[PDB]
RNA sequence: UGGCACCUCGAUGUCGGCUCGUCGCAUCCUGGGGCUGUAGUCGGUCCCAAGGGUUGGGCUGUUCGCCCAUUAAAGCGGCACGCGAGCUGGGUUCAGAACGUCGUGAGACAGUUCGGUCCCUAUCCGUCGCGGGCGCAGGAAAUUUGAGAGGAGCUGUCCUUAGUACGAGAGGACCGGGAUGGACACACCGCUGGUGUACCAGUUGUUCCGCCAGGAGCAUCGCUGGGUAGCUAUGUGUGGCAGGGAUAAACGCUGAAAGCAUCUAAGCGUGAAGCCCCCCUCAAGAUGAGAUUUCCCAUUUCUUCGGAAAGUAAGAUCCCUGAAAGAUGAUCAGGUAGAUAGGUUUGGAGUGGAAGUGUAGCGAUACAUGGAGCGGACAAAUACUAAUCGAUCGAGGACUUAACC
């Protein structure tokens, strides 16, 4: 099945919904195991959205995506957004991959509360 | 979902029946044992459900007779139904059609294709 | 599923309109009686002029419940009501015509003249 | 009296010919070898022992690919022992088919149960609950533990505790179909376990 | 639901038998040579697999 | 029902019901018999027998009792009139108020009536489950015997024998055979159903994604209609089958004491749902520590001797990926000698006809592309991502006698 993190079902969406957005725009983030190893499933699910480049397969990734900006640049200062990112930038580098666009490594407990924090970033 | 209990369950798999979908009148001829004899009776209703997966599918066809609503289940590869016909296909937008139980004459009609 | 106090209406011709029930036959525990199986029942409700008095004592067969019964070919048959209908002691009604249908079930409980008076035997 | 070992391979139902339908349970009973004899002059008891499914060469160990070296084989994952058996047959490395039943046989099916955690009184033991309502506080808890005089508690006072994962054995199961080319048996019902569970089918005692 | 005796000191020793915790399960760093935890990158050096991180 | 006043007033909670039972036999049902003013079907009375079983409601706080309807039967008692650190609080036995009666009065009754705070985080033993240690004269991996213990044990109706035996009739069998149920128990999810908060669809209000279109947040999961895996009963499969040995009450054979008689003294034969077996489960810590198959072998330093430590062999673990397992340990599937988990590609159940575009209509909307799109947990392939690298534990087998040595 699926693991709760701590939070009900609208909490748990919404996290889900930060961590994968965030592993897009800086590609290597510092979470905990258990909420990476969740992270894993619904990042690699959004990459093969960016590998159709279909109308509606955009469509359906706009919905989980968060509406933020990854940076600005002047083609003309027009900003650019975390879904031109996944369809234009990181889509496209795994073209030849199958699958598992994602790897963890594990760090050690964290000082504040023991928990053991990991890294997972986007290769 | 079983690949090997696919391949010994297929010989059992009847070819003769058509395509229904629920919400069409149907009518089965269905073998009926007597006390010695061997008849068919005829039921004629609308397709209420249809579930399963290969030879455990079922589905329910109900009719009003002497103003008390019958239902009637059936599996669709039974050996017991001599043969089934379509008469009239209906249009609807629903998989299960358990809002016909509460609803009675000229309300409970179903549109055509 | 019939039990104790559970009311289901009078499908024939006799005075009885609506019966409740008061005992399942069969057993010292026995606690459910489905079609085919004969329960001793009440008059609760009846129509003026009938052979069958309100507040009577009599016995009665099921005849047609809302959760059916299941075939040995693997079918099922459910109706939209249960119902009833009142025997002497041995297995006669006690009116003069049935109302509708009525399961094949009770062909195997010896129960012949309900049968042959029923408008459709399902 | 036969015996095989096979794996609980899931559950379906087939139409016999009288039309009547009827649920059964598959099971997959390949690779059966018989190992070892056991006889009164070496052991005190009359056994034969039987081997499932054959494994990996690395799962396997140093002592256990030496004792099925005698009768000429892979080793083997399950192990288990037959007894009540006639020893003239079941010469060592032979194989056991599914053919050794027929239709209409009645058999035994031994097995282990699913498993249930931490259950507590009234759905480990079928016992009743209290009132839920009328200002009782009572729902869910055992009852009482017994009477004052002893100035104790009677052993089999039945509590919570770890509920399923024992052996249970059905007794008069009949078989339906025997198919000997995919080495599967069909038997009719229920055999305790889950999917991929060992299942010891033997003739019945009674 | 309150102590009929209080505790000797032997029964309160004999109890903490248990509430000891295990040695750390670490590990020689085949690069910078010293001590890390197994399937874990080494902090010192910063490498995991041979390759730095 | 009482008598006494021996423990308890530095507190031994008092009726009825609920949950959970266990014991006695002076036996309610079922089992086996003797006598009968026992024709048959029914009965009365006594003897053996405690294995299992022994209902749902109306009135009352009620135990008790009466009544309704069933049942094979609706047993009598003990366990602080079993059981409130397990539950309730209707009654009793607190403060308010009223009636009848008694008293000049304040008040009272062992009369009635309406309302009335039930506290506690389990130390020791006890009970139900799960682990660690050492032992079992070497170290290991599997398969097992069963000393001992627990579970189960109930019973109705119909057909045939047979309208036979019996009886003037009315009525109506014993013994035997077959079928099918009630209650209870175990297992399981193919079927009928339930649930299914990371599955599909419809819809209301308001805010947001700059706007349209398409979507997202909040409103019990906003509400409504379905539903996968898993878990489940009311659903399905099966069980108490058929028997053996010794007996109880009882009935007999031979047979004397006591020329006859006698079931008894010697010697024999029948004979119960009961005892011991048969059936299911646990079980070698059964310190009495058992048995079989297979694997590793006889190293090196020290001791004055009993002996010690330090690298290992077979084997296992630390650590990591997990579920068919699970509170945590444990069990089980795996760690590149790789399909263990995620991803990817094909499917599946389920939902029901996606977005975009086009056509018809003034418009809501309808139709086509198209069983479309989506699709947690289900199936098969694939090494793409993570199980990398390493470390630790673990033998060299005492003495005596006996068949051969
Ligand atoms: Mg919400
Ligand atoms: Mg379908
Ligand atoms: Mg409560
Ligand atoms: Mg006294
Ligand atoms: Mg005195
Ligand atoms: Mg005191
Ligand atoms: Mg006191
Ligand atoms: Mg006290
Ligand atoms: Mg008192
Ligand atoms: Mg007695
Ligand atoms: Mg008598
Ligand atoms: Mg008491
Ligand atoms: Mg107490
Ligand atoms: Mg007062
Ligand atoms: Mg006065
Ligand atoms: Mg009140
Ligand atoms: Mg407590
Ligand atoms: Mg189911
Ligand atoms: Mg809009
Ligand atoms: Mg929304
Ligand atoms: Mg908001
Ligand atoms: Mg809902
Ligand atoms: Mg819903
Ligand atoms: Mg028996
Ligand atoms: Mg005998
Ligand atoms: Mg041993
Ligand atoms: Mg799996
Ligand atoms: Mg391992
Ligand atoms: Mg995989
Ligand atoms: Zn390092």
């Amino acid at each position: 099945g699926y693991r709760k993190l701590g939070r009900t079902s609208s909490q748990r969406k919404a996290l889900l919904r930060d961590l994968a957005t965030d592993l897009i725009v800086h590609e290597r983030i510092e979470t905990t195991e258990a909420r990476a190893k969740e992270i894993r499933k619904v990042v690699e699910k959004l990459i093969t959205s960016g590998k159709k480049g279909d109308l509606h397969a955009r469509r359906q990734a706009a919905a989980f995506i968060r509406h933020e900006v990854v940076e600005v640049v002047q083609v003309k200062n027009r900003p650019v957004y975390a879904l031109q990112k996944l369809f234009d930038d990181v889509a496209p580098r795994y073209a030849e991959r199958q699958g598992g666009y994602t790897r963890i490594l594990k760090k050690g407990p964290r000082r504040g509360d023991g928990a053991p924090m990991v890294i997972i970033e986007l290769v | 979902m079983n690949k090997l209990i696919d391949e010994i369950t297929k010989s059992q798999l009847n070819p003769d029946v058509p395509s229904f979908r629920p919400g069409d009148t149907v009518r089965v001829h269905a073998k009926v044992v007597e006390g010695t004899r061997e008849r068919i009776q005829l039921f004629e209703g609308v397709v209420i459900k249809r579930r399963g997966a290969g030879i455990s599918e079922t589905f329910t066809v109900r009719k009003i007779s002497n103003g008390v609503g019958v239902e009637r289940t059936f599996p669709v590869h039974t050996p017991r139904i001599a043969k089934l016909e379509v008469i009239r296909r209906g249009k609807v937008r629903r998989a299960k059609l358990y809002y016909l139980r509460n609803l009675r004459g000229k309300a409970a009609r179903i549109k055509e294709i | 599923m019939i039990q104790q106090e559970s009311r289901m209406k009078v499908a024939d011709n006799s005075g009885a309109r609506e019966v409740l029930t008061i005992k399942v036959l069969g057993g010292s525990g026995r606690k459910t009686a489905n079609i085919g199986d004969v329960v001793v029942c009440t008059v609760k409700q009846a129509t003026p002029g009938g052979v069958v008095k309100k507040g009577e004592v009599v016995k009665a067969v099921i005849v047609r419940t809302k959760s059916g019964a299941r075939r040995q070919d693997g079918s099922y048959i459910k109706f939209d009501e249960n119902a009833c209908v009142i025997i002497r002691d041995d297995k006669s009604p006690r009116g003069t015509r049935i109302f509708g249908p009525v399961a094949r079930e009770l062909r195997e409980n010896n129960f012949m003249k309900i049968v042959s008076l029923a408008p459709e035997v399902l | 009296t036969k015996g095989i070992l096979g794996r609980k391979v899931g559950m379906t139902q087939v139409f016999t010919e009288n039309g009547e339908l009827i649920p059964v349970t598959v099971i997959e009973a390949a690779q059966n070898v018989v190992l070892q004899k056991k006889t009164v002059e070496t052991d005190g008891y009359e056994a034969v022992q039987i081997g499932f499914e054959d494994k990996r060469a690395k799962l396997s160990n140093k002592p256990e690919q030496g004792h099925v070296a005698k009768a000429d084989t892979t080793p083997k994952r399950f192990i288990r022992e037959f007894r009540d058996v006639n020893l003239d047959e079941y010469e060592i490395g032979a194989e056991v088919k599914v053919d050794v039943f027929a239709e209409g046989d009645i058999i035994d099916a031994t097995g282990v149960s699913k498993g249930k955690g931490f259950q507590g009184v009234i759905k480990r033991h079928g016992q009743s609950r209290g009132p839920m309502a009328h200002g009782s506080r009572y729902h869910r808890r055992p009852g009482s533990m017994g009477p004052v005089a002893p100035n104790r508690v009677f052993k089999n006072k039945l509590l919570p505790g770890r509920m399923g994962g024992e052996q249970i054995t059905i007794q008069n199961l009949e078989i339906v179909k025997v198919d000997v080319e995919k080495n599967v048996l069909l038997v009719k019902g229920n055999v305790p376990g889950a999917k991929k569970a060992l299942v010891q089918i033997k003739t019945a005692t009674k | 639901a309150v102590p009929f005796r209080r505790t000797s000191k032997a029964k309160k020793r004999k109890r903490r038998t248990h509430v000891k915790l295990q040695l750390p399960g670490m590990n020689e760093c085949s690069n910078c040579g010293e001590y890390r935890l197994s399937h874990h990158v080494c902090p010192e050096c910063g490498q995991y697999d041979g390759k730095d991180v």
